[PDB]
């Protein structure tokens, strides 16, 4: 009755240890460079295959972000406020959520279905007779590639949202370019209003990125399991970035 | 594979553990620390219109402190504001203590009439006089406190005028000269009514 | 094969290219190489005044306010200066010139 | 074993539930306070809002 | 319910400390009513749930 | 969405108001002050009957 | 179980009225009643308002 | 030169003065 929760908590607790002892062996030891030289590839589909949704999500946010400011801003100063609210709230807020979670979508989900279905269909397993350690092989450039991409994207997100922004804001509502483009300036440091942004990007991506391996690379081999794998790495990597969030921005700007 | 089960519990113990103090940790950079030596003062006043709590305390107009608690005599009329100051700027430089020691006590005896005492009665006051200072701020006895405006639109604040004292104020004492602000219907009914 | 990592060197070098933009917006701070002069100032009141608050002479921007500090037995505030010495600084020939001036009267005066 | 399964079982079930109510209503709309009420007349309550201090 | 509470809390929260850190330099604090209820009403609501 | 926003504007005054000093009368009323159940309420429902 | 589905659902409902019920007293408006109309005349409304008190 | 302290004090004033400057 009641001890089924008990026994579900102590369970998924458990495998967050492993989860964590997994990871410590993937980035502890890497010595086959040799072999490194493929991640290039394995970036394909991590970051070349995901910047047409981060493209439009980024341009689509930018003209939202211009016409509730603007039209809120009227009231207050838009001529000085939409240069400034739109490049804080992308920087510091939007760029490194937004993206972050279209690409634990995208390349979430993506990729914990690749490492499931090697694991699934006995693929994987066949090379440890082989003698080729499969977190060297398999998942070292996975993992990497999820590391580099997200922060490029985040950027991305942003330079397209400030385009978005300035679009509607500044050519079709009536504000001057002048005051736009200065009011950024005044008000946005690169020290610390753009690497905020970055850092905070760097944080989901090792965590976002670490979870989709971990869940792909399950212990239970029923083809159930791999629709199961992909629910939770959306719903995992999901809640942590918003968690982490909130820790992370209320350090840096309090 | 019943051995590795132990160790997954383990690890996860641990790494939610660390993940819980980072959280707990990391939020105090703005919420839950005083950012100070800690030391208090009361004061009171006739009227505080407009302070709030975390209203800021200046010396010469440098941060120097915080308002942290506003409350009503309902039978003095007068309101009691708590102050939270930082030693690191209120406090003697031991050194610089040595100076202020002495030459508080100079003028105690030669401009005053402490060498006119029993030897023995003054050397009792230079040692709990001088003794009494590792209790002490650089406020002395004769610092006013007033309320303050901050901007021409802002919230209001508290200002400590200090100057020509001798002797200091201990910690956890109360400053008594204070004087309270003016209300926009009475600066008309003084000056142009 | 080429037809796939020609398109993963293309992403880094648009991911450049935007980033750049990032970089109009935040605007050039925290100038200059001759940065190095600091100076100090006394002060009896500085109720308003902050951290990065600018620094003038006849209204261009020279510098930026670092810190500010009381010292509890003069009760004095003092003001950390930092001082963009390539606007303040002469250089050669500017140097010679003011030079000259000061020398052609210090042994006319004196 | 059930030793342990129910001690998991019992925290954090029946605090999040309770949780969930008591941090909102206590935020929202439940409160107590030794309150006293009076009533005056003015001539002209000029933009005074309802919830003026 | 679970995963749509947890997230809306953590929203409410940073929505909280980002209007304030802005809000003290206008020194204008009855904005954090007016802006945390239009933020979540009109964008994030609709936006934020319907992607989780 | 809605269950969303509710928590959403409680956390967002449970640090704006609660942690921060900002004196609650002016949070409700700034709410009131001018965005309302018949409006803006309506709107981000509609929205969600699209995206649902 | 399709005992506990219904006996759980119900909360979903339980929450759903504490909350909107709570959204209407955050920003409840005017209830207006009884009224009429009046019209007047004016030589100048420079930046009178459409919803003005 | 270099890094010495302008020898000149000029602060601030207060509403508190600009008032009792004069009376009321």
């Amino acid at each position: 009755t009641i001890a089924w929760l008990g026994r579900l908590v102590i369970e998924r607790i458990r495998g967050i240890g492993v989860a964590a002892l997994m990871l410590l062996q993937i980035i502890f030891s890497l010595p086959s460079a040799g072999g490194f030289g493929r991640f290039v590839y394995q970036m394909h589909r991590v970051g070349v295959m995901s910047l047409l949704i981060i493209t439009v999500s980024g341009l689509f946010i930018g003209l939202v972000l211009g016409l509730q400011g603007y039209s809120i801003l009227v009231n207050v100063g838009s001529e000085s406020m939409l240069g400034t609210m739109v490049s804080l709230t992308l920087l510091r807020e939007l760029a490194p959520v937004v993206a972050a979670l279209l690409f634990a979508g995208r390349a979430g989900s993506a990729l914990t279905a690749e490492i499931g279905s090697m694991k699934q269909s006995e693929q994987l397993a066949s090379m440890e007779m082989i003698g080729v350690d499969p977190l060297k092989q398999i998942v070292s450039p996975r993992l990497w590639a999820g590391i580099v991409s997200l922060p490029m994207l985040t950027v991305i997100f942003a330079a397209i949202g400030i385009v978005g922004g300035k679009l509607v804001g500044v050519d079709f509502l009536g504000v001057d370019e002048g005051s736009f483009w200065s009011g950024m300036q005044n008000n946005v440091q690169f020290g610390h209003d753009v690497v905020n942004g970055i850092i905070k990007s760097i944080v989901f991506a090792l965590l976002c990125t670490w979870i989709a391996v971990f869940q792909g690379y399950a212990c239970d081999p029923t083809p159930e399991g791999i629709a199961t794998a992909m629910t939770r790495t959306v719903v995992y990597s999901s809640l942590c970035v918003l968690g982490f969030d909130f820790v992370l921005t209320a350090v840096m700007f309090g | 594979k019943s051995r590795t089960s132990e160790l997954a519990v383990g690890i996860f113990v641990i790494i939610f553990g660390i993940a819980l103090f980072f959280l707990a940790m990391k939020v105090s950079g703005l919420v839950g620390t005083n950012l100070s030596d800690g030391y208090t003062m009361k004061a009171q006043f006739d009227n505080v219109n407009g302070l709030k709590p975390r209203a800021k305390v200046t010396m010469s107009g440098v941060t120097i402190g915080r308002v942290d608690s506003i409350t009503l005599d309902p039978v003095t009329r007068l309101a009691t504001v708590t102050f939270d100051l930082d030693g690191k700027l209120t406090s003697f430089n031991a050194e610089q203590l040595k100076e202020v020691q002495k030459n508080a006590l100079d003028e105690l005896r030669y401009s005053s009439d402490y060498t006119q005492a029993t030897p023995a009665q003054q050397k009792t006051m230079e040692q709990q006089l001088i003794s009494n200072m590792n209790s002490i701020t650089s406020i002395d006895e004769d610092a006013y406190i007033m309320v303050a405006t901050n901007g021409l639109l802002g919230e209001k604040y508290l200002k400590i005028v200090p100057g020509g004292g001798l002797n200091y104020l201990k910690r956890g004492d109360t400053i008594s000269n204070t004087q309270g602000t003016m209300d926009l219907e009475d600066l008309i009914s003084k000056f142009i009514t």
